[PDB]
DNA sequence: ATCGGATGTATATATCTGACACGTGCCTGGAGACTAGGGAGTAATCCCCTTGGCGGTTAAAACGCGGGGGACAGCGCGTACGTGCGTTTAAGCGGTGCTAGAGCTGTCTACGACCAATTGAGCGGCCTCGGCACCGGGATTCTCGA
DNA sequence: TCGAGAATCCCGGTGCCGAGGCCGCTCAATTGGTCGTAGACAGCTCTAGCACCGCTTAAACGCACGTACGCGCTGTCCCCCGCGTTTTAACCGCCAAGGGGATTACTCCCTAGTCTCCAGGCACGTGTCAGATATATACATCCGAT
C-alpha cells in the first residue's frame, strides 16, 4: 500500500514552509523578461538596472501576497475554504482599485 | 448748533450743524473741509455704531458733543 | 578659542544635529528654522531607531542569532502594533510575512 | 563622498545591544526608515509653518508634527525625549 | 529584440506558493488568469511612471531610484534599495 | 381592509429617495452635542465654530455611506441580503482599519 | 456644562437613513452598535487632529479650517469649507 | 513705457498667469522658478476647470437647472471616468451619491 | 483683501457653456479644486526638481508632473494645452 | 634604465628605474621628487590598469616609455 | 481511541568561507565668534461671534404587533482540485567580451532674481431682477390582492 | 389577468433673496533695466548591461486517481419590516453677554551671513569568527488498520 498524505495537508506544510522564509518566489529571468516587454510600449530603448528589476519583483511579489491575504479572508467570509476569482474582484474593489 | 467730531487722532475739528440733519450729511462736510471720503469713517456717538440712514436727533446729539471717530482702511 | 564640542555632545544626543540642521535648511521646507528644531528633530529620530533596534535585536536573539537581518526587522515591525501604525505601507524587501493561519483551514 | 546615517545607527545599536551586530541590509533598510521619518517630519513641520503664515520651523513646529505623526504612546515618548534633549541644549 | 507572450512565464506554480505566502490552502482552477491580469496592470501602473522618471532625467536606464520613488508614488513605500 | 405594502418595497423606495437628496440624515443637535463630548478630553475649553461642525458631519457622513456601500458589497458576495456585523468588520479589515 | 451619553445621539433611524442612501435595502438588529462605535473611532482620530491644529494656532477656538487640514491628513480631503 | 499686457493676455488663457507665478513664488518649494512654469500651470488648471464645468453644466441642463449645484458637480465627477480617478479620495460637501441600486437588490 | 479664483472660473464658464449660473457653494468648490490640484502639481514638480539636483521649477517638471498625476487622456490633453499655451507665449 | 611617466597635466619627468622593480615602487619614487601622495596616481601603460602588486617588468616596459598618468582626487 | 510504519522536522558536530567589525589617514563639513536686521514676542483695542437661555410647533423618534421573507442548518452529489510520478524544459551558473552610456569636469551664455514707477485688474460695497422653492390641483404610474 | 389605492410626475401660480452687473480705488502685476550664476553643451573615461556559449539539474508539466467540498435543494423558525399610536426634543425664532480673534504698533533678540580653524566622518584594508552547508541522529506527525 503505497503512502499518501490526505489532501490539504501537503498544503498546510507548504503554507508553513513558505510562510517562514523570505526568498524570491517568481523565476528571475521570466519576471525580468516580463518587465522588459511590457516597458517595451512605452520607451523604445531601456536598460533597466539589475537593482531597479530587483525592486520591481520585491514590490510585486508584497503586492500579490497581501492581495491573497485578503482574497482569503473574502473566501473565509463566504463560508469557503477554497478562492475564486470573484473573491479577488471583491477585495480589490473594498480597497478601490477597479 | 455746533457738535465737536473727535477722531482716533487727537485732533478735534468744529462742526456746524442742523437739528434735522442726518448721520450721511455729516460725513459729506468733511469731506468739504478736509477732502477725506465720506465712507473712511465710523462715526461712534453714546458708544453705538451710527447708521447712514438716521438722522442727527435720532441720538439724541446735545450741542457741545464729544463724538468719537473711528477711520479704516480699505484693506488689511 | 574655547575647545569645540559638537552640538550632539552638548545636547546629550548620537544623530548628527549639524547634518539635520544642514538637511532642513537644504530641504526648501522653509525659509527659515530655529535652534532647538534640528536638536529636537535629532531626538525623535534616535529615541524611534532605538524603539526598532530593541526590538529587532530581541527578536534576532529569539532565532539564535547575534546579527540584525531584514528579517527580524519585519518581524520587530510587523508585532509591535504602533510600528505597525507608523509603517503599515511600508513593504520591506527581503522580510517576508508573519506566520498566520486562519483557524478555519486548520484540520478539525 | 556619501553621507548616511550607518554610524549614528551602529552607536545607538551598540548602547542599546552592545552584544548584537547588523548587516549591510539592515543598514540600508535604517537608513531608508531614518530618511522616510525625516523627510515625514520635516514635510508636516513645513506645511504647519504655512498654515500659520510663520517663516520659521522651530521646536514647537516639530512637536507638534511629532503629536500629528506618531501614535499614541510613541508619541508621547518622543516628546519627552526632545524636550528632554532641547532643555539639555539649552541649559548646557 | 521583440518579445511577445512573455506572461506564462509566470508559472501556475509560481501563483501558487505565493498564495501560499497569502495563507490560502485551496485554489481554484480560474485564479491563475485572474492573478495574471493583475500584476499585468499592476507593474504596469509603476512602470510607465518609472518611465517618465527616467525619461524628465534623460537616461534611457531605468534605476532603482525610479522603481523607489515610483514606490512612494503608487502609495508603496519600498526599503533598502534606497531612499 | 388595510393596504399593506410587502416587506422590502418601501425600503427600496427609501434609497431611491435618499439616493437623490443631497440633504444630511443626522439630526445637527444630538450630532453637535456628541462632537463637544468627544472633544472634552482633549481641550477643556473649545469653542468650535459652527463651520467646523459642519464639516464634521458632512465628513462623518460620507464616511459612513461609504462605509455601508462597502458592506452593502460583503453582504451580497456572502449570498445575503442583510448586512449583519461581521460583514462591517470585514470591510474595515481588507479596506486597512480594523488592524 | 459636563455632557454624558451623547453617542446614542446616532439614533436608529439616522443609521438607518444612511444605510439607505449607501443602498442597504435590509438590516440587522445588531448593525447599530458596531455602526456607532465606528462612527466614535473616526470622530475620535479626526477631532483629535483639529484640536492639536487649533492648539499649536494657540487659540481656544477650533476653525473649519483645522478640520480641513485634519481630514486632508488622513487622505479624505473635503472640498467647500475653503480648503 | 507701452501699455500693460497681462501674461494670461499674450498666451491666449483666462486663468491669472502673474498669481500663479507669485503662488509659485511664495509657496517655498524651490528658490527659482522658470518663466514658463507659471503659464504652463495656468493652462493645464484652466483646461481641467474647464473640463469638468462643462460636464457639471451638462448635467445641470439634465436636470432642468439653469445653474451648476454641488449635486450637478458630485454628478459629473463621478460619473467622467477620468475624472473619478483624479478625485477618488475627494468628498464634496453638499455633493450626495449616484443613484445606484445592485441587481440581486431588486424584486423577482 | 481676499483672493480667489472666482472671476476666472466664471470666465471659463461663460467661454465653455454661453448661459449657466454658479451658486456660491459651487464656486468655493471650484476654488477648493483648483487650490488642491495647484499644490498637488507643484508640489510634485518641487520634489523632481530636488531629485535630479535642480533649483528651478521649469515647464519641463511640470509638464512631467502633469504625466504622473493625470490619469489616461487628461494627461495628453493637459500636457497639448500647456505646450501649445508656453509655445503662444514664447512667440510674443 | 630610465622611463618617462608623462602626466594628464602635460609635465614629463624622467624616471630612473630597475628592471626589476615594481609599479608599487615608482610611485613612492615620484613623493621623493614630488611629495605626491603615491595613492592620487593611476598610471596606465599600454591602455591597461597597472596594479600595485605587479612588477615593471609584466607589462615589458620598455626604455623611453611614454607612461599616461591620471591624476584622482580623494572626494567629488 | 490506540499503534506503528513512514514521512518530515528538528538537533548536535565539523569545517569554512566571505561579510562584518575595527584601524588608519585624510579632507571637507561642522564648529567658534561677531553683526545686521527683519521676524516674531508682547501689550492694547474692537467687535464679530459663539454660548447660554426661553417659548412654541411639530417633525421625528420611540414603542408595539402581526407576519412574510430570509438566515441557516441538513443532506446528497459529482466534479473539480490536491497529491504523487515520470518526463521535459529552461532556469541557474560560470565565464568572456564590447560598446552604450552614466557620471564627472571645463566654458560660458542665456535666464531668472532684484529693484524703481506705474497703472489697470480685481476686490469691496450696493442693488436689483429673475431662477427657484413651495402650494396645490392633476393626471399618470407602480403595487397587490383578485 | 385588473381595478383600488397609494406614490409620483406634472403643470400652473406666487413670492423671495442670491447671482450677476455696476462703480471706484488701490495695490500688485507689468515694464524695464542690471547682474550673478545654473545648467547647456562638449569632452572623456570607466562601469555594466547586454549578448553569447555550454553544463547541471531544479522546476515545470502532463497524466491519473481519489475525495472532500461547493453547490443545489429543502425545511424551520425567528426577526426585521411596515403600519399605527404616543412622546419628545429638534428646530426656528428671539434675546442677553462676554471673550478671544483679528489687527496695530513697539521693540528686542535670534537667525542668516561671513570668515577661520580643525577634527570627526568617510574610504580603505585587513583579518577573523558567524552563519551557511553537509552529515548523521533523535523526535513529532500523519494516516491506515484494529
Amino acid at each position: 500500500k503505497p503512502h499518501r498524505y490526505r489532501p490539504g495537508t501537503v498544503a498546510l506544510r507548504e503554507i508553513r514552509r513558505y510562510q517562514k522564509s523570505t526568498e524570491l518566489l517568481i523565476r528571475k529571468l521570466p519576471f525580468q523578461r516580463l518587465v522588459r516587454e511590457i516597458a517595451q510600449d512605452f520607451k523604445t530603448d531601456l536598460r533597466f538596472q539589475s537593482s531597479a528589476v530587483m525592486a520591481l519583483q520585491e514590490a510585486s511579489e508584497a503586492y500579490l501576497v497581501a492581495l491573497f491575504e485578503d482574497t482569503n479572508l473574502c473566501a473565509i467570509h463566504a463560508k469557503r475554504v477554497t478562492i475564486m476569482p470573484k473573491d479577488i474582484q471583491l477585495a480589490r474593489r473594498i480597497r478601490g482599485e477597479r | 448748533m455746533q457738535i465737536f467730531v473727535k477722531t482716533l487722532t487727537g485732533k478735534t475739528i468744529t462742526l456746524e450743524v442742523e437739528p434735522s440733519d442726518t448721520i450721511e450729511n455729516v460725513k459729506a462736510k468733511i469731506q468739504d473741509k478736509e477732502g477725506i471720503p465720506p465712507d473712511q469713517q465710523r462715526l461712534i456717538f453714546a458708544g453705538k455704531q451710527l447708521e447712514d440712514g438716521r438722522t442727527l436727533s435720532d441720538y439724541n446729539i446735545q450741542k457741545e458733543s464729544t463724538l468719537h471717530l473711528v477711520l479704516r482702511l480699505r484693506g488689511g | 578659542r574655547a575647545k569645540a564640542k559638537t552640538r550632539s555632545s552638548r545636547a546629550g544626543l548620537q544623530f548628527p544635529v549639524g547634518r539635520v540642521h544642514r538637511l532642513l535648511r537644504k530641504g526648501n521646507y522653509s525659509e527659515r528654522v530655529g535652534a532647538g528644531a534640528p536638536v529636537y528633530l535629532a531626538a525623535v529620530l534616535e529615541y524611534l531607531t532605538a524603539e526598532i533596534l530593541e526590538l529587532a535585536g530581541n527578536a534576532a536573539r529569539d532565532n539564535k542569532k547575534t546579527r540584525i537581518i531584514p528579517r527580524h526587522l519585519q518581524l520587530a515591525i510587523r508585532n509591535d502594533e504602533e510600528l505597525n501604525k507608523l509603517l503599515g505601507r511600508v513593504t520591506i524587501a527581503q522580510g517576508g510575512v508573519l506566520p498566520n493561519i486562519q483557524a478555519v483551514l486548520l484540520p478539525k | 563622498r556619501k553621507e548616511s546615517y550607518s554610524v549614528y545607527v551602529y552607536k545607538v545599536l551598540k548602547q542599546v545591544h552592545p552584544d548584537t551586530g547588523i548587516s549591510s541590509k539592515a543598514m540600508g533598510i535604517m537608513n531608508s526608515f531614518v530618511n522616510d521619518i525625516f523627510e515625514r517630519i520635516a514635510g508636516e513641520a513645513s506645511r504647519l509653518a504655512h498654515y500659520n503664515k510663520r517663516s520659521t520651523i522651530t521646536s514647537r513646529e516639530i512637536q507638534t508634527a511629532v503629536r500629528l505623526l506618531l501614535p499614541g504612546e510613541l508619541a508621547k515618548h518622543a516628546v519627552s525625549e526632545g524636550t528632554k534633549a532641547v532643555t539639555k541644549y539649552t541649559s548646557a | 529584440k521583440v518579445l511577445r507572450d512573455n506572461i506564462q512565464g509566470i508559472t501556475k506554480p509560481a501563483i501558487r506558493r505565493l498564495a501560499r505566502r497569502g495563507g490560502v490552502k485551496r485554489i481554484s482552477g480560474l485564479i491563475y488568469e485572474e492573478t495574471r491580469g493583475v500584476l499585468k496592470v499592476f507593474l504596469e501602473n509603476v512602470i510607465r511612471d518609472a518611465v517618465t522618471y527616467t525619461e524628465h532625467a534623460k537616461r534611457k536606464t531605468v534605476t532603482a531610484m525610479d522603481v523607489v520613488y515610483a514606490l512612494k508614488r503608487q502609495g508603496r513605500t519600498l526599503y533598502g534599495f534606497g531612499g
